[PDB]
């Protein structure tokens, strides 16, 4: 084995390497899972505040000596939104990756 | 070389790896970063909430006068200082009303009417004329109509001194005055009626003025007695209707010689020019200019007959 | 082995560069996208904010004619629909209001009015009471004749059927060129002692009949629970509604934003959040019930109208 | 719109 | 870098055992080439004595009470001579070796 | 990575095995084979070593009849071929020897004699001279008529031819039933003195003048240098061969294996190895001449007869 | 799957290689232990080929004695002590000859004639029955006649007791002596002679047998003074050859009444059976056996006049 | 055999 040993050990070496990689992956889907019910939960605060804003601003019109106008826009940001949450394969999680 | 590829992709699996343990960070304190976005944009959203809760002041009714009294007079005699809108409740009135006070030298003159800018359709019916119309303010600058009924009972109440104002586009200001002038009630139409012409450098175009046209001038012009008439109520005394013709309300006889309710026609003096037909109808005074030139400014204002000038007769002897 | 490594090394290339590079990639841009939304709002308030140091105003003047209702100025002359005064009570100061001379026979007595949201309906009891909002604002000569949004008093509205009963005429419409009306042949609210209790009858109109019919698109005692005759006046500050009595969670007023004759809430919300465009949805809601300038009768829960208004006449 |  | 070298290690190291087995498997050849060519006189002395001894005995006939006698042929051996010689493949190797 | 070390694999792999594995087979083969050539070699010479522990006897009888020649005891009655005593010179004593009665008319003193290797002559010059190996072998009853090895005295030989000169004759047989002679009318060898230098004449005969015309197959001086005529007897131990008379590596004697009237080596070589069977190879003779029991002028070098002698007749 | 191999295969040829390598050692060794056998044996050859040098012993020669004289008895007179072979010289012979001495109690007896096994054709030419011929050796056991010229010369020299020892197949031994025997020289043949019958119990077969088949068959048998004949050389005293009858030189007269060198037949007597004809060439001794008896053994030999008993009568 |  003078030979073999240095191989089938930097062999065994890899995995102990890559299987890392799996446990890492893990922990980066266990924060990615959370960060996705974050969003969530970011996404329609700030609508809803939004339109709280929408319609209390409008009411400075007949409050105001100057009166502008908030415009409001795309809802683009509902499509996206919807992926990043959607788009759950954050679940995703092996075994093997334990001992 | 795969099993010496099989390293090398996984020295760099490893470096992404470590990178998405970095990015993942960015964005949890790019998540936090903005849930504190979101409260300051909650306290800002209940601050602006109350801001914007009270509605504009209108200043117009905040300049009209607490005091109040008989007419303007009464009011100038409870502390009315500055001339504005005041509520006066004469006699028989049965609800006080909005005037506009003009206060001189400590006297109350109860504007009646007033011309500015022919911006105010004069041409209005009976109703509308015993009713008033146009627009009050803080400062007479706009038109109007008091009201034939307010009117009446206004000037039933006491002995008022009539005065008017008119004023000329090259912005002369000359006036008329006239005594005990007051109205008769609806019952005998609105009848205009005062003791005489007291004074003035306008001219007595009320008891009529002499055009040369014909026999009668200052008879088919002389107001005094004269009923109100207006587009839909003929009571002068001519076969058609003054009223109708020059269109808008006022005491027609055989028309007219003093008319401030005529057709408000802006620059110098309208004119008959190209004769689509006779109708002298603008806003004029014979006596202080031919009857083909429409005042600028107009206003009939009322005072208690008890005030006014000055004496110094010694004993003598 | 080798491939055994093949295997393993294979399954995690994927993950790293699709389901975490995927997911961290497009979720850096919605936490992106999200506060630009932001500023956008911080910006547009903060505007708001410094054109709000002066107070806005009506210069506009006042028309001479007048009397107790605006029927009774329409009587008097008083055609066009604008900013009047006047003074049903003798023993009361007159007060301004928006007279409607045009629609269904004029005379009419603009008791509130929706158009834009430039007034806050989400006002206490005391507020709803003595009145509040701009009656008109000055059309740019110095004539009240663009109707703003307002709340003639409740207090006001109820000594004004005391003294005589009235018809009310709602006129309300969409933000696409449709309107429709709905009026009742008698109008009257008890004292405040009785929570200002509504009372209409004889409905006609297009809109449907929101107040003694409730909202027809609901069955059984759904529905009744959205008929408004009868009830009390409730607000921010004080549930009279008819929605578990006891239970203070159980305000209509709360959730639904406005002062109105809620009965286990409504059919009809004139009063509520003026949401621009028409639709909006529960999501947007401040407490995702259907507040709103809602009648259910005619666009349903979810569509505020762009126009909404109540009208008082004699007869 | 009603209540539960 | 890590396994990265420490393989490029069992690599080298396995480049050179294998030009290292190379000379042993070409010793044996240059051995082999010889024990080939002993062999080959081996078998021909071997033979010489096989002849000279049966010329030899065959003078005891002559000269003893009792008369051995002595056998000789077998091609057996006059061919796996030329076999084991042919067999000089015992010299293939390798010119790439050299650096 | 994959190439070098698993394709060089696919010709380290022909030494290996193809090549290098099919060869210790021979090579382990034969060295086992030769340890029983030799195995049953050393058996060979040490079980003659034994059957050897007593001399070989020849107990048969001796004829009445005698004479000075065989030719003599011819002329007296001996007319069957066998051992006689015969006494050419009388200060002498009488000698055992092979008288042949039978070819080309008897009376023919066999002097030397080759049938069988029964006897060595690898001899050096004192025992050529006096004589070696067996005249005859006992036929079963007692007479000695079966010729064995032997060669009478060179200087019996030579007193022979000294007395009054003799005429030799050669009789020589092949492996296959052949058979050649060679008779000089005429033979003579000087005295010890000279080497007991040979001279021979008138040749005939079927086998070929090899002693004074040399082997014919050989021309120019190659074919000189092997004419036995006047030349010295040389032996194991006496070079006079005409090869280069002063190199002592040059001794026709050593190598061809016999005491012989070499000249530059030779034509005719009786007395030299015995081979059986005929044919024997370069490779096969002790110093790779043509040793043997040779008369080129029949079988060539390579053929070493299986019967041999010389004869001796006076007139 | 690639560089797994790449790893083994290399525990392979360097194994392989010390099994390759094993076989290299055991080869030399094996090799190495021949070149030794190849000497044990190159060594064994040099010593047989020396062994085997020495010729066979010639016995029969070497029991051939160094002593000599004028005839078997001087050979006794100088020290012959065996019965044996030994070389005599009578005077006027030119070459002394071999020939078998049977010695008794101090006499030397030189054996001329001797029958044995009739192994030995006795049917010879003149010259062949003048220089001799059969064998000797070490016991008289072999058949042979001396010679008649060198028994001339032997006898010549002196005066020679003749003795004559038959032995018949009942193997009985009895004899006949005759003194002053010789022989005259060949120029008068090879005449018989000798004074008379000195003694014996096997009978005068040669003054003469009477067989009475004839008048003369004493006179016709009588063989004193007569020559000798052989097949091809008639002198005797009858028309035709009896010595080409019998076939064997002899001493023939009127053919025999004594014939020692007649054809050998053995077993008890030959017969003249199924008559071929007469002839009764046998050896026979008439005197103590019909002519139809040939003896098994036979024995002419010379013994000097001068000796034995000569005094005691 | 001859010699060279
Ligand atoms: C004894 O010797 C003689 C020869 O001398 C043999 O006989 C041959 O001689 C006969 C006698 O004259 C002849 O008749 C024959 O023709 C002759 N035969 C031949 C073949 O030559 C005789 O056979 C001998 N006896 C024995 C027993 O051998
Ligand atoms: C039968 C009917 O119209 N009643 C409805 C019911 O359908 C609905 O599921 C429920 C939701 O709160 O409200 C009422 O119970
Ligand atoms: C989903 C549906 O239409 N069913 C409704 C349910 O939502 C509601 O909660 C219930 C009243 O409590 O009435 C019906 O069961
Ligand atoms: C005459 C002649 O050609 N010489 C021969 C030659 O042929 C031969 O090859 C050589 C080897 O035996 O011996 C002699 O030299
Ligand atoms: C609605 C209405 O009555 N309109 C009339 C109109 O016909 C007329 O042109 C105008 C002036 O005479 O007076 C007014
Ligand atoms: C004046 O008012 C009357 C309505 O009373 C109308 O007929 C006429 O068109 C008006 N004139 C102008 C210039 O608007
Ligand atoms: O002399 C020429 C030379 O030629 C060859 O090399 C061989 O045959 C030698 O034996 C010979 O001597
Ligand atoms: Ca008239
Ligand atoms: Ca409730
Ligand atoms: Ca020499
Ligand atoms: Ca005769």
């Amino acid at each position: 084995n003078e030979l073999e040993v240095r191989y089938s050990e930097v062999l065994r070496e890899l995995e102990r390497r890559i299987i890392h990689l799996q446990r890492r992956i893990n922990m980066q889907l266990q924060q990615l899972t959370l960060l996705q019910h974050n969003i969530k939960t970011q996404v329609s605060q700030i609508l809803r505040v939004e339109v709280d804003i929408d319609v209390a601003l409008r009411a400075c019109k007949g409050s105001c000596a100057r009166y502008l106008e908030y415009r409001l826009d795309k809802e683009k940001n509902l499509q996206l939104e919807k992926a990043a949450s959607y788009i759950a394969n954050l679940k995703f999680e092996r075994f093997e990756e334990v001992v | 070389k795969t099993v010496q590829k099989i390293l090398e992709e996984v020295r760099i699996l490893e470096q992404i790896g470590v990178s998405h343990d970095a990015q993942i960070q960015e964005l949890s304190e790019m998540w936090r970063v903005n849930q504190q976005f979101v409260t300051r944009l909650q306290q800002q959203l209940v601050d602006i909430r109350q801001t914007c809760s009270r509605p504009c002041q209108d200043t117009t009714a905040n300049k009209i006068s607490p005091i109040t009294g008989k007419d303007c007079q009464q009011v100038v005699d409870n502390g009315g200082k500055d001339s504005g809108l005041y509520y006066i409740k004469p006699l028989k009135a049965k609800q006080p009303f909005l005037v506009f006070c003009e206060i001189e030298n400590g006297n109350g003159w109860t504007v009646i009417q007033h011309r500015h800018d022919g911006s105010v359709n004069f041409t209005r019916d009976w109703v509308s004329y015993r009713e008033g119309f146009g627009y009050l303010a803080p400062t007479l600058t706009t038109e109007f109509w008091l009201g034939n009924e307010k009117i009446h009972l206004l000037t039933g109440q006491q002995a008022y001194r009539l005065r008017i104002d008119l004023t000329d586009w090259e912005n002369t200001h000359r006036y008329a005055d006239y005594g005990h002038f007051k109205l008769t009630p609806e019952s005998d139409e609105y009848r205009l009626f005062y003791s005489m012409y007291l004074d003035g450098d306008a001219g007595n175009a009320f008891d009529g003025f002499d055009f040369g046209d014909d026999p009668q001038d200052k008879f088919y012009t002389t107001h005094l007695g004269m009923l109100f008439s207006t587009p839909e109520r003929d009571n002068d005394k001519y076969e058609g209707s003054c009223a109708e013709q020059d269109g808008s309300g006022w005491w027609m006889n055989r028309c007219h010689a003093g008319h401030l309710n005529g057709k408000y026609y802006f620059g110098g003096n309208y004119r008959k020019t190209d004769v689509e037909f006779p109708y002298d109808d603008g806003i004029i005074w014979a006596t202080w200019h031919d009857r083909w030139y429409s005042l600028k400014m107009t206003t009939m204002k009322l005072l208690p007959m008890g005030r006014d000038l000055s004496g110094h007769g010694g004993q003598q002897q | 082995a080798q491939k055994e490594i093949e295997n393993r090394y294979k399954e995690v290339k994927i993950r790293i560069e699709s389901t975490v590079a995927g997911s961290l990639r497009s979720m850096k841009s919605v936490l992106e996208h999200l506060r630009a939304k932001m500023q956008r709002m911080e910006e547009a308030i903060k505007t708001q904010k410094e054109l709000c140091s002066a107070p806005c105003t009506v210069n506009c003047r006042v028309p001479v004619v007048s009397g107790m209702h605006c029927e009774d100025i329409y009587r008097n002359g008083g055609r066009t629909s604008e900013a009047y005064y006047i003074q049903p009570d003798l023993f009361s100061e007159p007060y301004k209001v928006f007279c409607d001379m045009e629609s269904h026979g004029g005379g009419w007595t603009v008791v509130q009015n929706r158009v834009d949201g430039s007034s806050n309906f989400a006002r206490d009891w005391n507020t709803y009471k003595a009145e509040f909002g701009n009656i008109a604002f000055g059309n740019g000569k110095s004539i009240c004749n663009i109707p703003g949004e307002y709340w003639l008093g409740t207090k006001t509205v109820h000594q004004l059927t005391k003294q005589h009963t009235q018809q009310v005429l709602f006129d309300m419409s969409d933000w696409e060129g449709s309107s429709v009306y709905a009026q009742y042949a008698s109008f009257r609210p008890e004292n405040e002692a009785q929570g200002y209790r509504l009372w209409v009858e004889d409905y006609s109109g297009n809109a449907g009949n929101a107040l003694l019919e409730g909202a027809t698109q609901l069955m059984g005692d759904n529905r009744t629970m959205t008929i408004h005759n009868g009830m009390q006046f409730s607000t921010f500050d004080r549930d009279n509604d008819n929605w578990n009595p006891g239970d203070p969670t159980k305000h209509c007023s709360r959730e639904d934003a406005g002062g109105w004759w809620y009965n286990r809430c409504h059919a009809a919300n004139p009063n509520g959040r003026y949401y621009w465009g028409g639709i909006y949805t529960k999501e947007q809601a401040d407490y995702g019930t259907d507040d709103g300038v809602v009648w259910m009768n005619w666009k349903g829960s979810w569509y505020s109208m762009r126009q909404m208004a109540m009208k008082l006449r004699p007869k | 719109g009603h209540r539960p």
